[PDB]
């Protein structure tokens, strides 16, 4: 009897361990929008580039969610939506009737096609949150280092409702700094580092080890 | 237990929220609901200037005629406004050509005319981008004062290739 005592004492552990290390993890969170938004229609059949909406990503660190002003500069023209992309889940009425609630928003009327004076902001629900010691910033992230905007962020294009894909939790920060390399080629700033130690060290470097991005002021100061 | 509707459990969450004001959060002191709020009517910050010209039939011929492009010419040769093109133009006008895009395939929404028929200066883009003639919108929002002059080099280069 001792030997599956021996076995559910192992398997005890390994039940234990596996749910604290799940506790501050927000993997597949998918919380209910006040509009029914489709990344899939959008980014993924009309081939809408990434950087439309989310414009601020190559300059400041909030990528933020898009004003009320990208949704009219293609929907002035776009009443109905189609008669080819209601699904065996949605209607077409359903998306009339709730394309509808993006005019109620800005003030938009069908009628005469002119604007109306009252105007009321999408209280949007936001699915990726860090605590507030950490530093992390979208601009010398994506504009400087050349990184594709799959590769954190998921798929995104087949989604009909957002979805948080990774994990954040410090040990994927750390993990994607081990096996990537820093740009050298194009710019300037690296000119006195990569000319050096190509004559003295080495060909190219990584980057955490290496620049110095493993560092307990760099990241959460 | 962690659903996947409603965020999971915390142990002892001591710096997490903030004390401070994160831009695009929810507040209650504020006039509006916002965070956002407005800057007053006629201040000018450092490393801006505010455009000069009014809106359209009395302001468009006025920047046609006599309005030019502050760059030089290090800067239009560095393939930055192609870029500028590649994102926040294919989804209605043409790519290499004009007017074929994306969406008048789908066929969307109609009326996008080509390059060849108008004819455009390269004041005359400028202001078009800012404001839009009656089925565009102000990209003023997404591209900032010294790249709407790298697109307007581009788009007389593919004038010229018509
Ligand atoms: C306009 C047609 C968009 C395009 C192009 C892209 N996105 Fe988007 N995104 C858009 C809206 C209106 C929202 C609001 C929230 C919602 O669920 O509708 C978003 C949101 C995101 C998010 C999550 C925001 C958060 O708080 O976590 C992500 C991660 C995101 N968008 C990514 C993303 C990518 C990778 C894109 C290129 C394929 C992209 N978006 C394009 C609208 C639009
Ligand atoms: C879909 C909403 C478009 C986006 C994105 C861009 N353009 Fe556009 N443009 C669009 C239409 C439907 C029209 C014609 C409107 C009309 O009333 O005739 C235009 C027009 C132009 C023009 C010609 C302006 C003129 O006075 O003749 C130019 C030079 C132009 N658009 C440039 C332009 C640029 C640089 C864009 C990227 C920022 C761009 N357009 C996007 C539709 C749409
Ligand atoms: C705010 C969010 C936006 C912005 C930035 C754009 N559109 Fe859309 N759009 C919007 C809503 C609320 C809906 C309906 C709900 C849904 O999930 O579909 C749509 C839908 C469309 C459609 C109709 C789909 C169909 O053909 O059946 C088209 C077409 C479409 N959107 C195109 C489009 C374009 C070209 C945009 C410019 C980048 C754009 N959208 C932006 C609201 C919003
Ligand atoms: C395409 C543009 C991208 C790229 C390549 C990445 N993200 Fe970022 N991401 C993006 C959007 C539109 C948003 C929502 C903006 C918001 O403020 O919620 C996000 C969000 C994040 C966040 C949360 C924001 C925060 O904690 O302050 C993090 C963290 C985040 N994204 C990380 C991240 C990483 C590591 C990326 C690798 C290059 C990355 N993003 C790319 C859109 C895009
Ligand atoms: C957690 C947020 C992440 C994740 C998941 C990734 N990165 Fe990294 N990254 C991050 C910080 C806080 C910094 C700044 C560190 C510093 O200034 O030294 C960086 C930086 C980089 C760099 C260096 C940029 C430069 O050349 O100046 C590179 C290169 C880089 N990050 C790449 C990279 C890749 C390929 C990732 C996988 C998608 C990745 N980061 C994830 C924070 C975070
Ligand atoms: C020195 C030790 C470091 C190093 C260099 C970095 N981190 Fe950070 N970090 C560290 C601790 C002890 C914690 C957890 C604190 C807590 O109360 O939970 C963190 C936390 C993060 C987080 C949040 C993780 C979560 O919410 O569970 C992120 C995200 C994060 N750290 C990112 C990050 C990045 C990008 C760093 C640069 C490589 C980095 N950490 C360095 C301790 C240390």
């Amino acid at each position: 009897v001792l030997v599956t005592s021996i076995f559910l004492l192992l398997a005890s552990g390994y039940f234990v361990y596996g749910y604290l290390m799940q506790v501050g993890v927000d993997q597949n969170y998918e919380p209910i929008q006040p509009i029914h938004y489709s990344h899939k229609i959008h980014a993924g059949d009309n081939e809408i580039n990434c950087k439309y909406c989310h414009s601020a990503a190559r300059v400041s660190k909030t990528a933020g969610i898009p004003s009320l002003n990208v949704c009219m500069n293609c929907h002035k023209n776009i009443s109905e939506v189609a008669e080819t992309t209601a699904t065996a889940e949605y209607s077409k009425a359903f998306y009339d009737a709730q394309i509808q609630k993006l005019y109620d928003a800005v003030g938009w009327d069908k009628t005469k096609q002119a604007y109306t004076g009252k105007t009321q902001p999408v209280k949007w629900v936001r699915i990726h949150n860090l605590p507030d010691f950490v530093y992390f910033n979208h601009s010398q992230h994506v504009s400087v280092a050349g990184v594709e905007c799959q590769t954190c962020h998921g798929p995104v294009q087949e989604f009909e409702i957002m979805k948080q894909y990774s994990k954040l939790t410090m040990g994927w920060c750390v993990d994607c700094h081990r096996k990537t390399d820093v740009k050298m080629e194009g710019n300037a700033y690296y000119e006195k580092i990569h000319a050096e130690l190509s004559k003295k060290y080495g060909v190219e470097k990584l980057t955490a080890a290496q620049m110095g991005g493993l560092e307990c002021g760099k990241c959460h100061y | 237990c962690h659903n996947n509707s409603a965020p999971n459990y915390q142990y002892f969450p001591n710096m997490y929220e903030s004390v401070a004001y994160e831009p695009y959060t929810e507040a209650k002191i504020f006039k509006g609901g916002k965070e956002g709020q407005l800057p007053v009517e006629g201040t000018i910050n450092r490393g801006f200037e505010p455009y000069e010209y009014e809106n359209s039939t009395a302001g468009y011929e006025l920047a046609k005629a006599n309005l030019k492009s502050p760059l030089t010419e290090e800067e239009k040769n560095s393939g930055k406004g192609k870029e500028l093109f590649e994102i926040y133009c294919i989804s209605c006008h043409g790519a290499a050509g004009n007017g074929k895009g994306k969406l008048v395939e789908r066929e969307k929404f109609l009326g996008v005319p080509s390059y060849k028929d108008r004819e455009i200066t390269e004041g005359s883009i400028f202001h078009v981008e800012t404001y839009g003639l009656n089925a565009m919108g102000s990209h003023a929002n997404q591209l900032s004062a010294h790249e709407r002059w790298l697109v307007a080099d581009y788009v007389l280069k593919l004038k010229s290739q018509l």
